[PDB]
């Protein structure tokens, strides 16, 4: 067998719990589960190779940052899922999340994810961020964040629609499986 | 249904490389929502900023172009802004869900009973003296003796503009002017609508190379109720070409005029009325009185 | 009337042990939970060791206060309140000073722990303090 130490980080309540519980248990958290952090294991096939995944719903909280930084050592990949609905999460990724993780552990593969992808053309989140004076993360903006953090790829997921989930985590597997230049 | 419309005035197109004569009116679409509930007053709150999804005429030629290979045989023509606003009206009659993708607006609604006074008396907090007022283009079931108004809603409806020599159907801007019995244009005479002052002469929308465009464009008219008895309107139909010097130097290829009084004295009977667009001598068509002597419209 | 959230998503720690954030069951007798925690660090001797709030209290969790572990409340394994009490006492009646200083500051701090106090009072290590500061002067003066 093979399970990859994959810690998933991102701002508080931005879908880390949601996307991970969509991937591991295949149910969308309807309410915000307050992550402290949860260590899962799942099984999936990536491009013809079955693999186990030792995963982490890790805290968006700065408070359990330390506890999440406790998951920082030994970690083989950093799946950072930022809210498309909260480009402030984009900012904290390009200011804290990716910085903090590359400071405790540089050169580790990092997979950038746009959570709540279903909301980009959806009227609700558009108008919300507009009355919030912000724009839901356009795919090229997430590409810019990925190249910024030198991410393996920017992948968009909708935990509400189970969208992008399995592909995102197959990518998280393959990034350690086959490193990219 | 409450229906709003947007015309992008300014330049003929949002394309870089050439200037366009600033203030070029280009249609930008419509938003509609039923108000059968809103009229009945069920949604009763000042604070409800109803976001309304706005749909433009479908300019759907951005992502579909890139991926069509191994069997290319297609030539399609431009009706994506040549699309009729009558047709867009029919669509939004049918259309229930608007994938505006953020292009929309916000409105806070109520219904206040009583007349303009009570509107500006019982709820002047909503409606001060400076608050904008719109009136149904119609008449009331109750008539006060002395219902002093002089509104004349004049609606550009549609018109055939044959290409002629120009393969591009002439990019018709209609520009009509309110004159005395001496061709003398009057200022402010044409009122674009509510909450805004009238204008001396009015300019239509430039339909992008349309041979039989349809306007639905209505303007308020109000004149001295006795001087209107001796006034007329005259009309310039000009090909707003994309070249600024050419655009301004382009003249009204089309000429028209109309009188406000039937020579008997009656005001023109309401309803639809047709027009011949005029070419040729414009000194014949720019004379304070001679074109008055000339015939102006189809039926006459 | 209800018991607490019987399955609590908490970190479990131990000196030298990387914490593991497991979903601890709480209706189980706490001896077995200590057993599994010890086993997590490849340890036996569960009754010889106590979990405690890795938070400020350091109060060795008994069957009594296990309702006080919140989601995120880190638990840390250590020697049981009896084993802390004893380690103390044979360090306490002893004479080697700096060791007494450390154990003595720590007996101060941990005295308020009822869970520890049970076995340190069963033990009679306070009379061992009586030794260390009434004889322990004259052994060394
Ligand atoms: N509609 C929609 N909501 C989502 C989606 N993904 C996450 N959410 C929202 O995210 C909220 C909080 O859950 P998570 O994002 O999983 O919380 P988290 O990212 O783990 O952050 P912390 O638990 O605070 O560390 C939920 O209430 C969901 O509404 C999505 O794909 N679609
Ligand atoms: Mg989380």
């Amino acid at each position: 067998m093979q399970s990859i130490k994959c810690v998933v980080v991102g701002d508080g309540a931005v879908g880390k719990t949601c996307l991970l519980i969509c991937y591991t248990t295949n149910a969308f958290p309807k309410e915000y589960i307050p992550t402290v952090f949860d260590n899962y294991s799942a099984q999936s096939a990536v491009d013809g190779r079955t693999v186990n995944l030792n995963l982490w719903d890790t805290a968006g909280l700065e408070e359990y940052d330390r506890l999440r930084t406790l998951s920082y050592p030994q970690t083989n990949v950093f799946v950072i899922c930022f809210s498309i609905a909260s480009p402030p999460s984009y900012e904290n990724v390009r200011h804290k999340w990716h910085p903090e993780v590359c400071h405790h552990c540089p050169d580790v593969p990092i997979l950038l994810v746009g959570t709540k992808k279903d909301l980009r053309a959806q009227p609700d989140t558009l108008r919300r961020l507009k009355e919030q004076g912000q724009a839901p993360i356009t795919p090229q903006q997430g590409q810019a964040l990925a190249k910024q953090i030198h991410a393996v790829r920017y992948l968009e997921c909708s935990a509400l629609q189970q969208d992008g989930v399995k592909e995102v985590f197959a990518e998280a597997v393959r990034a350690v499986l086959n490193p990219t230049p | 249904s409450l229906v709003c419309q947007i015309v992008r005035v300014g330049h003929m197109e949002l394309k870089e490389g050439k200037k366009h004569t600033c203030g070029l009116r280009r249609p930008f679409g419509v938003a509609v929502m039923d108000i059968t509930d809103i009229i009945h007053g069920k949604v009763d709150d000042e604070e409800k900023q109803h976001f309304i999804p706005f749909q433009q005429i479908a300019m759907e030629t951005y992502i579909r172009q890139r991926q069509l290979i191994m069997s290319p045989l297609i030539t399609s023509h431009v009706i994506g802004e040549n699309e009729p606003l009558t047709s867009v009206l029919n669509k939004v009659i049918a259309a229930k869900e608007v994938n505006h993708k953020g292009q929309g607006l916000w409105v806070s609604l109520k219904l206040l009973p009583g007349d303009l006074t009570q509107v500006q008396k019982n709820f002047s907090h909503l409606v001060d003296r400076s608050t904008a007022i719109a009136r149904k283009m119609g008449f009331p079931e109750i008539i006060l003796p002395g219902d002093v108004r002089n509104d004349i809603y004049v609606t550009l409806i549609h018109g055939e503009f044959d290409k002629g020599k120009k393969k591009t159907p002439k990019n018709v801007e209609v520009t009509m002017s309110v004159h005395d019995e001496e061709g003398k244009l009057l200022e402010k005479a044409i009122h674009p609508g509510a909450g805004y002052e009238g204008i001396s002469e009015y300019k239509s929308v430039v339909y992008y190379q349309v041979k039989q465009p349809c306007w639905y464009e209505t303007v308020k008219v109000s004149i001295a109720i006795e001087e209107v008895t001796r006034c007329h309107i005259r009309f310039t139909f000009r090909h707003r070409s994309s070249q600024e010097t050419r655009d301004k130097s382009e003249r009204a290829f089309g000429v028209a005029f109309v009188k406000l009084m039937n020579p008997d004295g009656t005001t023109l009977q309401d309803g639809r009325h047709d027009l011949v667009v005029y070419k040729g001598d414009n000194k014949k068509m720019e004379d304070a009185k001679f074109y008055l002597t000339l015939p102006g419209t189809k039926m006459e | 009337m209800p018991p607490p959230a019987d399955i609590v998503k908490v970190a479990i720690e131990w000196p030298g042990a990387y914490p593991k954030l497991m979903e601890i069951d709480q209706k189980k007798p706490l001896s077995a939970i200590i057993k599994e925690v010890c086993d997590g660090w490849s340890l036996a001797n569960h009754e010889y060791f106590a979990l405690q709030h890795a938070d400020s209290s350091n109060f060795y969790i008994t069957e009594k206060n296990r309702n006080e572990i919140k989601n995120g409340t880190i638990l840390r394994l250590t020697t049981s309140p009896a084993q802390n009490a004893q380690q103390l006492h044979e360090r306490i009646q002893s004479s080697s000073m700096d060791a007494k200083l450390e154990a003595l500051k720590d007996l101060a701090s941990l005295s308020r722990d009822v869970t520890f106090a049970q076995e340190f009072i069963n033990l009679d290590g306070i009379s061992l303090l009586t030794q260390m500061v009434e004889s322990g002067t004259e052994r060394y003066q």
